[PDB]
């Protein structure tokens, strides 16, 4: 047993980094615009590109479109990739994020990449990054004694 | 600063 | 050995469960700004959960400095990451 064991990151490709960037929402969701989000998208694109990722951005997709796109990526081969990264930049609450028109439960997105559903990522890191609110509590400042 |  | 089908996921959240997360209208979100700064500086050398912990510290140092709602002034945010990883993760130059 090797306490220093590392994932093998010597494949031909680093792998794909998907970014789902959501700035505006269907009027009836009553969600404000997310000014500054394209700054995040561009910042992430640069940093992940520099680490070797093939970065693919999608802007303001509807839920059906987003789910199709994520299903697509989960079914292509990652055999020659080190890992997989998926970023969501949006509104959220509870355990869901918003596409343009509807909420999506985070478990629906991650379930597509579980070992039995995505064989070529078995044994490889599957990294999800979520910028979104997760409820209506506003954390308060404290100081140590 | 805005809330997500 | 076989592997669990649930293994080797890393879920990186900008804030802990139940909380608001903050976004600056020009610079972007607190979390992504600090994640990206740490990626730029340490991405190619530090272990990734080690790096995410630094992001936790950076974001925890921030506060709502100005706000139309005076009750929101000084409010805070701690990120949260969940690891089902089984090994050290590095992004050394390929």
């Amino acid at each position: 047993f090797d306490p220093a064991e590392k994932y093998k990151m010597d494949h031909r490709r680093r792998g794909i980094a998907l970014i789902f960037n959501h700035e505006r929402f269907f009027w009836h969701l009553t969600l404000p615009e997310r000014r500054g989000t394209c700054a995040d998208r561009d910042n992430l694109t640069r940093r992940f590109s520099d680490l070797g990722f093939e970065v693919k951005c999608f802007n303001d997709l509807k839920a059906e479109e987003l789910l199709l796109k994520i299903h697509e990526v989960s079914t292509v081969s990652h055999a020659d990739a080190d890992c997989f990264v998926c970023v969501f930049l949006s509104h959220g609450e509870g355990n869901h994020i918003y596409a343009y028109d509807a909420k999506i439960e985070i478990q629906t997105l991650t379930g597509l990449f579980k070992g039995d559903k995505c064989h070529s990522l078995v044994g490889k890191p599957k990294i999800f990054i979520i910028q979104a609110c997760r409820g209506n509590q506003h954390d308060v400042p404290v100081i140590p004694l | 600063v805005e809330i997500x | 050995y076989t592997l669990p089908a649930g293994a080797d996921f890393l879920m990186c959240y900008s804030v802990a469960e139940g909380y608001y997360s903050h976004r600056e209208t020009v610079n972007g979100s607190w979390y992504i700004q600090d994640l990206c700064e740490m990626l730029g500086k340490y991405g190619s050398s530090l272990e990734f959960t080690e790096l995410l912990t630094l992001v936790n510290r950076k974001v925890s140092q921030r506060r709502v400095d100005f706000c139309k709602d005076p009750s929101a002034i000084g409010k805070k945010q701690v990120p949260c990451f969940a690891s089902m990883l089984t090994k050290k993760l590095h992004f050394f130059p390929k």
